[PDB]
RNA sequence: CAUCGGUUCUGGCGGGGGGAUAAAGGCCCAGGGAAUGUGGCUCCUCCGGGAGUGUUAUAGCCCUGGGUGUAAUACCCUCGC
RNA sequence: AACGCGACGAUACUACCCGCACGUUGUAGACGUAUAAGAAUAGGCUCCGGCCUCGUAUCCUAGCAGGCGAUUCCUCCGCCGGCCUCGAAGUGGCCGUCGGUAAUUCGCGUAUUGCAAUUUAGACACGCGCGGGAUCAAAUCCUUUGCAGACGACUUAGAUGUG
């Protein structure tokens, strides 16, 4: 009996997926209501990751693989805290390829004229050497 | 029927104004007639309403039931 | 009576014309195909094998 | 309401080999394989045991959910299929004008065609091109019996559906006049 | 928003009255659009609701003289969204007909087209608008069995040029690679404090 | 030799004047500017001068182009269209012509 | 119907030489704001015990907020409404963690699903549910369930809607 | 259907030549001299071109082919010129059977077959303006008819308030272009036989 | 353009008062309780996980009272820049 | 479609084509007016390592509206010629020549438009000019015809001939 199903994976909504909100902000799942609104708290240390403890609902939310492992259902702002440092989870999410993206964001909103061009400038250099590599990929084949 | 490959007049949704005003007209004569049917009806109307009472899938309906006699006896003592 | 566009005539007509009258038209269609044959037969770019270029618009002119 | 969860299981043998991708059920066997395309449907497939597949929809209505236990029979008859096969044996009767049947193999379509003359005494040859995957024989064993056998049980029974229809009495009382071609037994080729 | 030239949308997955609103809007704004592959447009219900309606439409004619006046029924699946877009805009006026001037339906993608980047309206996309389980109909579907004559050459003109796509697809593909290995051979040469900087900044 | 550009100021398209549905008031224009979808974004460019640029038959004193100036008022709606407020009012052959919007006066 | 806060509404009828000290007479009322919890109280007196705002005056306006917030709850809700045939019962159950919002909820989903409005729904007991044993509706036993993890299945992406063209498709799977 | 290309022969006939002109009496005679010089330079390399573009990007090909008016009694000088398809075969078998047939004569017997019902098309004969009786077979009102008798009395007495496309009017009756069909041929006699 | 005056649109900031001197909640102290049974123990298996026991253990949760606390914050009112 | 389209032949001139020389020439409206897979959405992409809310991206973008001269680099762009190629309303790929070119650094000029006044700058079509290259044509009125016809219109014939 060979089975072969090719099929999707949904991130799965459980208590302790961890989700982004449009702010920036990080929180976690203690319990569920119902499939349109959740109970979420973020105990982070870190301000720009900071939730406070409160129903989120699922439209204002994202999702990321990070999950606390084992955290009880309606857990309490200490215990989510204490699973919080136990997991390190804010290690995780700066390791995770989207907080990587929304602070590259940052660093381009934050530029003066001055960096801009200075981006321009250092940008002509990588792409003068980069069309020199260029030129040695073609010429060989 | 052969509504989908020959479809026949259609039925205009766009009423007129003599329509409009004669439906309005007909319709506040009958709130005013089953006004006066209302007032000159013969039927019997009782003093107090058919009370629908408590529904049985409530999870606490007994509790208030056992509030009902208790409050029912401790009237009754003090009268 | 059946309407010329009924499908039982129609199927008849399609019967008749794949068994029938098929023959008999490939037949005079290939005599006179071998009689018309009788009678026909009684670089790139400088060369034209190439297809080069000849010697309102779907666009919007910019 | 909308049901958070429901779930279906649909058991494999061992010679049988599954392959969904694209809600496209591939089912191949020992006789053969079979194409489904079950797009229509919202269904996640899984793999939940091994020789287990499982159905699953999420947030669905009730007519959703009850479209898996219909998607559960197309696939189990596709299953059995390619392991045994289904076969549809059919008679025809008459009264007076013997019923002439006669069963060929196209070779330019690779598909079985069916003349039949003779029926009440009618001029006309009655052609009937079955389904392809589809075999049609004459039975040896008794009188008057055409066995229709294959690997797609609609397809099967669409043929023989055809065959039944195309010998429609007209115009005469049913009651009295009982020609016809009829299905009567119904089962597995093996 | 963002001012174009000219804006592409493949018309494929499309909804018709929706697509038809923003495009009207826009070119009562001022934007050139061009919406190329209307074979490919979708209507939302089921097909026979959009069979009653286009044969609605086909029972209206002027009595005393077809030729002149009455509704003329064009069955091209271009000229049914042309249509759609004409009924959100006051064609009679100045102003409507030099922003009618201003739009181009086609079926399929015609060259120069074809090499052009086509854009998407998220806002009448049928799997962002739809509900799982709503029945959709094909406006080239309902053409053709209306009377429109061209739907297989149209297939083959849209088949030899996924082909071609196909063929500069894996062209770009090549192209993609072999940047990727020099972006990555060119790194070791590149100036550390260029790399810290650029790095800092954003690039 | 340089290969950028000169552009200094801001492009819009002037949509329409201030209407109801029927009755129009010529004396107030609405303006999309470039990449604004905000009132918070159009809160920037209020008192900001505003100029519409045509070309005209004749040659009066160097030039064949006409300027016609004005400056933003105040936000309309939603959707960051602006209200613009001019020396003298807009032709209506200009619904969907492109307006410049300056930097200038500038408060940063 | 609205922002609906919470008040303990108590009242009384005007002192008089024959009653000098009269009844006092406290109801919990779901109201936007403090105005209309009077009216309704006023409204339920008349309908109960005949006492008028002219001879009648009021006590004590108190806002009651929620002990715990924070707390998902079952709330059930025995009602009584007013419709064509005349006066019926339902029992619902819900899933708030406030008493307001649960009552806003039931508000919402009884004008939606039977076309009730707010002057012909009277609502006689909200209580939440002590036990997960006490819950009736599958739809909310369904929510109770033992490790209840569910995806979410074909998730329209989040698009502003002043971006009118994109230039690829999006994908509805986050 | 677009038409691409047309190729055209080395040697075509005053007769022929005369269908592009109004005055030929008056012209120069100068239509196809500078195509003809296509033939002689880079050996028809353009005209190859053609041949070579016909061949690959179309599907349906059509010669071109003139009528011998000079062999008939009529006065007219001027030939008759149309495109006849050709089916049957690939693009390629049916662009060399045209370039094997440029510059020759087709007879009847060759395209048409005695015991072959073909279909016929031409014009009928006109008549000019005709009243509504003969244009289409309406009754004739009675004798002494106010305003006429070889008339409709009602074009109309409903609504709209207009005349109908349907009504009966006169006008021109002939001259129509008309294509009929199923006309067996019953011999196909050679000129060259003193008893066909 | 700057400084003004009248009318008006918009944005931000610093304080005060009230309610259950908000209600929460965080950290401690003292009690009481249960399973959508945690750890542990027993029994089945596809060895993946299930069934039984119960009061915190190798997770925690609910109710009451007290301290921090005249805490902060939401909401309403209110003084100005 | 008499305000839809294609192919072909002949095209006298002030007609046609090429070069530059500019428009008190006109344009529902240039200012970087830059960017080609197809397909699915209860699934996709790949360099086969992995990746996917996100175009908030990529390319290009510095110099008298962008000069002159070096240092330095072999990068980018454009015009031509050749070979291919592109028919859905036809255009791109490679090679060769030529010309320009801050990727690095430096030197001389910028003023005076006087504290803002469009930054007159692009494309298409049109016209007047020269200096050249190529070509010497048709239609209508008139006479005639009757396969046509109220008149127009239509079928014909009128240049040396089977008139």
């Amino acid at each position: 009996a060979e089975i072969n199903v090719e099929a999707t994976s949904w991130r799965r909504v459980e208590v302790g997926r961890v989700l982004k909100l449009e702010n920036g902000s990080l929180a976690a799942i203690v319990e569920i209501i119902d499939h349109k609104r959740v109970l979420a708290d973020g105990p982070s240390s870190d301000p720009k990751l900071a939730t406070p403890r409160g129903i989120v609902p699922l439209s204002r939310a994202l999702l990321t693989p990070i999950v606390i492992p084992k955290l009880p259902r309606g857990a309490r702002t200490g215990a989510v805290k204490k699973a919080w440092e136990a997991y390190g989870v804010d290690a995780k999410w700066k390791e995770t390829n989207w907080a990587k993206k929304q602070l590259q964001q940052e660093r381009r909103q934050s530029l003066t004229d001055f960096d801009r061009f200075k981006v321009m400038r250092l940008k002509k250099q990588r792409r003068f050497e980069e069309r020199k590599a260029l030129a040695k990929i073609k010429a060989a084949a | 029927a052969g509504t989908i490959n020959k479809p026949k007049k259609p039925t205009s949704k766009r009423k007129t104004t003599r329509l409009r005003a004669k439906i309005s007209k007909r319709a506040a004569e009958k709130k005013r007639k089953e006004r006066k049917l209302a007032r000159k009806n013969p039927e019997w109307r009782s003093k107090l309403k058919k009370d629908p009472g408590i529904p049985n899938l409530f999870p606490y309906k007994e509790r208030l039931l056992q509030q009902i006699e208790e409050e029912r006896i401790r009237r009754k003592e003090e009268l | 009576a059946k309407s010329a566009r009924a499908s039982r005539i129609k199927e008849n007509h399609q019967r008749f014309k794949k068994n029938i009258a098929g023959p008999v038209e490939a037949a005079r269609l290939e005599r006179l195909s071998a009689k018309l044959m009788a009678i026909a037969q009684a670089s790139g770019v400088k060369s034209g094998k190439s297809i080069g270029r000849k010697d309102s618009s779907i666009v919007f002119p910019m | 309401m909308r049901y958070i969860h429901s779930e279906e299981t649909i058991p494999v043998p061992e010679n049988v080999k599954v392959s969904i991708k694209s809600r496209l059920v591939t089912v191949e066997g020992p006789r053969g394989k079979l194409q489904k395309d079950l797009s229509h449907i919202a269904v996640n497939f899984s793999v939940v045991k091994k020789g287990v597949i499982g159905l699953e929809i999420h947030h669905g209505s009730r007519k959703d959910v009850a479209a898996l236990r219909t998607v559960r029979t197309i696939i189990n008859n596709m299953i059995i299929g390619v392991t045994k096969g289904f076969k549809y044996k059919m008679r025809y009767v008459y009264a007076h004008f013997p019923i002439n049947v006669n069963v060929e193999k196209n070779a330019e379509t690779g598909c079985y065609e069916v003349e039949i003359r003779n029926f009440i005494g009618e001029k006309i040859v009655r052609k009937v091109v079955m389904a392809p995957g589809v075999e049609v024989e004459i039975s040896k064993a008794q009188k008057d019996e055409l066995i229709l056998s294959g690997n797609s049980l609609e397809a099967v029974s669409q043929s023989a559906a055809d065959i039944q229809q195309i010998c429609k009495v007209r115009n005469k009382d049913i009651r009295k006049f009982l020609d016809g071609i009829y299905v009567s037994e119904k089962g597995n080729i093996v | 928003s963002s001012f174009e030239s000219v804006v592409v949308i493949d018309g494929k997955g499309h909804l018709l009255g929706r697509l038809a609103s923003i495009v009207a809007k826009q070119l009562l704004s001022g934007q050139k659009i061009v919406v190329v592959r209307c074979e490919a447009l979708n209507i939302s219900g089921e097909f026979f609701r959009a069979k009653l309606k286009y044969h609605a439409y086909l029972r209206k004619m002027t009595r005393y003289n077809p030729t002149r006046g009455g509704p003329f029924h064009f069955r091209a699946p271009s000229r049914i969204f042309y249509k759609a877009v004409r009924g959100m805009i006051p064609h009679k006026t100045a102003r409507g007909a030099a922003a009618l001037e201003r739009l181009k339906v086609f079926e399929g993608v015609p060259p120069p087209y074809d090499k052009k980047k086509k854009m998407v309206v998220p806002q009448a996309l049928r799997v962002l608008r739809l509900q799982p389980g709503r029945k959709y109909c094909t406006v080239g579907r309902l053409s053709h069995e209306v009377g429109w004559k061209y739907q297989d050459v149209v297939a083959r003109l849209e088949e030899r040029r996924k082909a071609k796509g196909a063929a500069y697809y894996e062209r770009k593909k090549l192209a993609a690679r072999q940047l990727s290995e020099a972006k990555k051979a060119a790194a070791a040469k590149v100036d550390p404090k260029v790399s810290e900087a650029l790095a800092a900044y954003g690039y | 030799p340089s290969e950028a550009g000169h552009r200094l100021y801001v492009k819009g398209r002037h949509l329409s004047y201030q209407r109801g549905r029927r009755n129009t008031h010529p004396k107030t224009s609405l303006i999309k500017i470039e990449g604004v979808d905000d009132t918070a974004a159009a809160n920037f460019y209020l008192g900001k001068r505003v100029a519409y640029v045509y070309r005209a038959q004749k040659e009066v004193r160097g030039t064949k182009i006409r300027v016609i100036w004005g400056k933003i008022t105040r936000p309309h709606g939603n959707s960051g269209v602006v209200r613009a407020k001019f020396t003298h009012p807009l032709p209506a052959r200009s619904f969907g012509a492109s307006v410049r919007i300056m930097l200038y006066p500038s408060s940063i | 119907m609205g922002r609906l806060q919470e008040y303990q509404v108590i009242g009384r009828h005007l002192p008089t030489e024959a009653n000098p000290n009269p009844a006092l007479y406290r109801m919990r009322i779901f109201a936007p704001n403090e105005v209309v919890a009077k009216s309704r109280f006023w409204y339920f007196l008349r309908g109960l015990k005949k006492v008028k705002k002219a001879t009648g005056e009021i006590v004590s306006v108190n806002v009651i907020s929620e002990k715990h917030p924070l707390k998902v709850k079952n709330f059930g809700i025995w009602l009584r409404y007013d419709s064509r045939s005349g006066t019926h019962n339902m029992y619902k159950e819900y899933r708030e963690t406030s008493r307001v919002a649960a009552v806003e909820a039931m508000y919402a989903d009884m004008a939606a699903r039977h076309r009730a409005r707010f002057r012909s729904i009277h609502i006689l007991k909200v209580v939440e549910l002590e036990k997960t044993e006490d819950v009736k509706r599958p739809y909310i036993k369904q929510l109770v369930a033992k490790n209840l993890s569910f995806p979410l299945p074909h998730r329209v992406p989040k698009i502003s809607t002043k971006k009118i063209f994109s230039a690829k498709r999006p994908s509805t799977f986050s | 259907l677009r038409s691409l290309t047309t190729v055209w022969a080395e040697h075509l006939s005053d007769e022929v030549k005369r269908r592009f002109y109004k005055n030929w009496y008056k012209s120069k005679k100068k239509a196809f001299t500078k195509y003809a010089k296509k033939y002689a330079e880079n050996n028809g390399a353009s005209i190859t071109r053609e041949l070579e573009r016909i061949k690959k990007y179309c599907t349906v090909v059509r010669v071109l082919a003139h009528t011998q008016i000079r062999k008939t009694p009529l006065k007219q000088k001027k030939a008759h010129l149309m495109e006849i398809q050709i089916n049957g075969g690939s693009v390629a078998d049916k662009v060399e059977f045209g370039r094997s047939l440029f510059e020759k004569p087709v007879t009847i017997d060759t395209i048409f077959e005695k015991d072959e019902m073909i279909d016929v098309i031409a014009v009928t004969k006109g008549h000019g303006f005709v009243g509504v009786t003969a244009r289409w077979g309406t009754k004739k009102l009675p004798r002494k008819t106010h305003k006429g008798l070889r008339k409709v009395a009602c074009i109309g007495a409903w609504h709209p308030s207009h005349v109908q496309w349907t009504v009966a009017r006169a006008g021109q009756m002939g001259y129509h272009h008309r294509t009929s069909v199923n006309h067996k041929i019953y011999r196909i006699g050679k000129g060259d036989d003193e008893a066909n």
